[PDB]
RNA sequence: UUGACCUCAAAUCAGGUAGGAGUACCCGCUGAACUUAAGCAUAUCAAUAAGCGGAGGAAAAGAAACCAACCGGGAUUGC
RNA sequence: AUAUUGGCGAGAGACCGAUAGCGAACAAGUACAGUGAUGGAAAGAUGAAAAGAACUUUGAAAAGAGAGUGAAAAAGUACGUGAAAUUGUUGAAAGGGAAGGGCAUUUGAUCAGACA
RNA sequence: GUCGAAUUUGGGUAUAGGGGCGAAAGACUAAUCGAACCAUCUAGUAGCUGGUUCCUGCCGAAGUUUCCCUCAGGAUAGCAG
RNA sequence: CGUGGAGGUCAGUGACGAAGCCUAGACCGUAAGGUCGGGUCGAACGGCCUCUAGUGCAGAUCUUGGUGGUAGUAGCAAAUAUUCAAAUGAGAACUUUGAAGACUGAAGUGGGGAAAGGUUCCACGUCAACAGCAGUUGGACGUGGGUUAGUCGAUCCUAAGAGAUGGGGAAGCUCCGUUUCAAAGGCCUGAUUUUAUGCAGGCCACCAUCGAAAGGGAAUCCGGUUAAGAUUCCGGAACCUGG
RNA sequence: AAACUUUCAACAACGGAUCUCUUGGUUCUCGCAUCGAUGAAGAACGCAGCGAAAUGCGAUACGUAAUGUGAAUUGCAGAAUUCCGUGAAUCAUCGAAUCUUUGAACGCACAUUGCGCCCCUUGGUAUUCCAGGGGGCAUGCCUGUUUGAGCGUCAUUU
């Protein structure tokens, strides 16, 4: 049994333009 | 009741001191009471069990049977008699573990040290 | 079998040395038979016999040098009572019981008297 | 333990990771990493309001009020209305209070001490003990509280000459002096009406 | 290109085995161990790392000499030997 | 020239000693900020945490350049 | 006289009872992660005794079916007791773009009471 | 795009966190940079968000007064038990 | 009403089955719940009077663990490509051999090394797990075998640099500094024929040490040999250093 | 009408809750004072008839000596005189020893199993070269010894 996979969050949606 | 400050009545300390007892202290724990005829003859009630001893079984499913002790297996707090065994389905015979507290000694194996131990315990040595 | 420690102390320095060589020769042959047999419990008796001879040999030479340093200062450090690092640096009984000559007269002239209060 | 549940370096991941913002164990490669900590609801964390040693254990009681209940407990050893209702088997005895001779106090052996209690009518109450020995229901059995039995007679003396040792091994029987008269033994379980056997010397000293 | 292409260039070693501790924390270029402080005389320890002291305190090893210190004290640090008894 | 004295060196000189560990408690140095003040700077947290030096079974203190203003108390420590 | 979460040797509890209690009741500061400082688990229970299933048969084998051991294999080294989510088989019932609920009765199933 | 160099690159070595380094983008400094990572102070603070575990019975509101760097908060009076 | 534990009591229940669990089976209470029958189970548990608390969960993008629908679904499509027969085996699109067709086209999918890995190397046996199909095969599993040097490297030298000593700072952990404000040493010997290395002159002042398996550097080649090793082994033929 | 879906029960699965156990933890009280240059704490590498780890030990290596206890150890194998006895044992006790390479670590160094010097001794026809064996060579400081240095300084010679 290999070690548990590390948590891997998401690519964090593409940023909207900020005025 | 307990009166000394060195004696412990704690349950888990008594059980730990029993299961983790060394081989020398398990000889005293594996003690068997003598028979009625030997108790009158010698004057003592119980002795530690030895290898070349003749013993009687008085308790368990093997009550009534008797024989000579084959080995004093101190590790599991048990003892083996040569003539009480269990017959396996394949034919091989396996010794049956017995406890000395459920046994009765009918003949003692005397030597230079057991005679000294009997006389130390108030024996008379007929 | 195996050798006995009390039987070895009655032998001379050369007899113990000659017996150690024979045990070393005997150990070499058993290490050759060991690689061709499934089990060889006999090798333990020979190895522990060598330890017994080396203990008695070391004990005889340590006792011999302990006699030529007997009754004199500056004995070698391994023949000295270690017992602690700190207790070796502590004052001896003579030094710890040292008192100055002035206080010696006070203790002699005024000891702690023994008394009781009833009458 | 004051350090229990706080032997880690857990830090909050913060919001934005679609997980609870409770602090989690850092690092990786062990399984423990990423798990919650420092919380009362977390596995392996500290409980809410850890128990402290400076909690009040002993309770102060006014000395006059302490003697007030002790005197009321001695008066509970009066007429058997309270004694019968307290569980003691005192129906077939001469009278209450029982006053026996001083010769109990000089008894050395247990066997003759036991036989003296049978003669005065305490035979039934002693068999309430040695028959109610029952294994404890709770978890205290392996906390040195394995067995539970009923309470027997209370023998009160004026001066001890061996009665304490003679009745020490008898189950359920407690010995006490007129000087002490423990309330814990006169009304055990906050129930009045202990069966008490007085000696002649102890009864006059009670005044 | 700071991720998986960059990890492929990792084939050197900043730390090697330390003589005093063997934990592989001996910095090659700095010639010092980041765990036990070697070659400094004192062993590195800090009170904020209370768990770190527990990993390398007395009792976690063999205790080759301090094991028998308490037994020798209990007998008052005897010298000589027990002569003999009977039976 | 020779022999002292003083100071300063040398030796794998004769015999010793110091290091490090542990560090709950002890003796000192050094020394924050979060926090509280519904802000905040004095203050508070705190003469604390971290850092460093040095001991023992206890340490420290200790036989008044003291307390007192009394009909005077009488080393230190602790409650 | 005083202090004492360390060390050694003891005695105890209205404490916790294996997600609790020390991180660790187990080859635990172990496995493992990180260049490193450091981070750091999971994991206790067959039976009184292995008596741990000889032997027969099917199968390449694993195993199955008999037999056998035991008080109990509804204790078979996936082993005390074995819940729920979830799943299979069998039985019963219902179902025209949800299901479930409340009041009332029909029908079916099932249960109960009392013989002056 | 560039491709004989202000070239590309290995090994060794030097520079360490209010510091380093930067043909200068606030870039890079172990997938972390308008102040890295680790542990501790630390269970930091929050007038803010979320949650807050059995039954039945009886009674039963307030968003208003005054003051506060008071306006998503408190004190105080009122209402209620 | 219910839960863990405590004092008292019911001389309470229990291996002739305690606790737990299952039970569109039954009874009591408005309810919190309590009780009984049946099944399973194997060793302790309950009523009442009081005490005590780490005492009651559906939620907190709760914690830990386990399991679903989605779902036999998305998918297992880069690197031109496989085919026939035989052998082995319970089993062959994938193993082995032969044959055929192809590719890498020598800046290679060839032959060697450095960093790194650590037995992956080789043989035999095995196919539960792993090789996201398969497997008789394997860098897998099990059991053993294997690395032979005066000449190849390390070792030695110094580079950028690192860093003791003498000293000077700093409460201190330690910092500065490297020939530095120092009384900082061994070298050729010759006298001795009491004995081992005293003493006699002359010299040299460089003044720790670490720092490169790609720099500097004393010296080996050919043929043969192992299942796996060789400029290392064997055979033959050489060279260097020290004495 | 089946299939399918849903509900319930029985049995079998998945999963390990509940109950029952505990050689552990936690807290409180009491007693005691004991590390190291006579080489500590810690680390590395090794040691068993058949062992990986834990535990124990150090080339005398799961131990030797000594003392007590008085017949085992045990998974298998083994040894047999160790059995009315200076004696079985993974026993207890423990006062004698061994104690590899390291580590405050101490000949100089160390990412090297690197490089020396001194004494005694042995071998190679060898005081010099090479090798084997045994014992040594760190720093600061104190006391003493010996050898010195300085027109620092005193006295006395021809
Ligand atoms: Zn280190």
């Amino acid at each position: 049994p290999r070690p548990r996979p590390r948590p891997r969050p998401r690519p964090r949606p593409r940023p909207r333009p900020r005025p | 009741a307990k009166q000394s400050l060195d004696v412990s009545s704690d349950r888990r300390k008594a059980r730990k001191a029993y299961f983790t007892a060394p081989s020398s202290q398990r000889r005293v724990l594996l003690s068997a009471p003598l028979s009625k005829e030997l108790r009158a003859q010698y004057g003592i009630k119980a002795l530690p069990i030895r290898r070349d001893d003749e013993v009687l079984v008085v308790r368990g499913s093997k009550k009534g049977q008797e024989g000579k002790i084959s080995s004093v297996y101190r590790l599991k707090f048990a003892v083996q008699v040569d003539k009480v065994t269990k017959e396996k389905v394949n034919g091989a015979s396996v010794p049956i573990n017995l406890h000395p507290s459920k046994l009765v000694i009918t003949k003692l194996h005397l030597d230079k040290d057991r005679k000294a131990l009997i006389q130390r315990k108030g024996g008379k040595l007929e | 079998a195996g050798v006995k420690a009390y039987e070895l102390r009655t032998k001379s320095k050369e007899q113990l040395a000659s017996q150690l060589v024979d045990l070393k020769k005997e150990l070499a042959e058993l290490k050759v038979q060991k690689l061709s047999r499934p089990s060889l419990p006999k090798i333990k008796t020979v190895r522990k016999s060598i330890a017994c001879v080396l203990t008695v040999i070391n004990e005889q030479q340590r006792e011999a040098v302990r006699q030529l340093y007997k009754g004199k200062k500056y004995q070698p450090k391994d023949l000295r009572a270690k017992k602690t690092r700190a207790l070796r640096r502590a004052l001896t009984k003579f030094e710890a019981s040292q008192v100055t000559e002035k206080q010696r007269k006070k203790q002699i002239a005024f000891p702690q008297r023994k008394y009781a209060i009833k009458a | 333990s004051e350090k229990a549940g706080h032997q880690t370096s857990a830090e909050s991941w913060g919001t934005g990771r679609a997980v609870a913002r409770i602090p989690r164990v850092g690092g990786g490669g062990t399984g423990r990493s990423g798990q919650g900590a420092f919380g009362n609801m977390c596995r392996g964390g500290r409980m809410f309001a850890p128990t402290k040693t400076w909690r009040k254990w002993n309770v102060k009681v006014n000395h006059n009020e302490k003697r007030y209940a002790t005197a009321s407990a001695i008066a509970a050893t009066a007429v058997a209305s309270l004694v019968l209702a307290r569980g003691h088997r005192v129906e077939k005895i001469p009278e209450i209070p029982l006053v026996v001779s001083t010769d109990l106090e000089s008894i050395q052996k247990t066997k003759e001490a036991v036989a003296a209690l049978k003669a005065v009518g305490a035979h039934s109450d002693l068999l309430k003990v040695l028959k109610s020995k029952k294994l404890r229901a709770g978890k205290g059995k392996y906390r040195n509280r394995r067995w539970t039995q009923r309470r027997g007679p209370l023998v009160v003396y004026a001066e001890d000459n061996g009665i304490v040792k003679a009745l020490r091994n008898v189950p359920g029987v407690e010995t006490a002096n007129v000087a002490s008269l423990n309330l814990l033994q006169l009304a055990p379980g906050a129930h009045l009406g202990r069966f008490v056997i007085w000696t002649e010397a102890a009864f006059t000293k009670l005044d | 290109g700071k991720g998986t292409p960059s990890f492929g260039k990792r084939h050197n070693k900043s730390h090697t085995l330390c003589n005093r501790c063997g934990r592989r924390s001996f910095h090659v270029q700095k010639k010092t161990c980041s765990s036990c402080g070697y070659p400094a005389a004192k062993t590195r320890s800090y009170n904020w790392g209370a768990k770190a002291k527990r990993r390398h305190t007395t009792g976690t090893g063999r205790m080759r000499y301090l094991k028998h210190v308490s037994r020798r004290f209990k007998n008052g640090f005897q010298t000589g030997s027990a002569s003999k008894a009977s039976a």
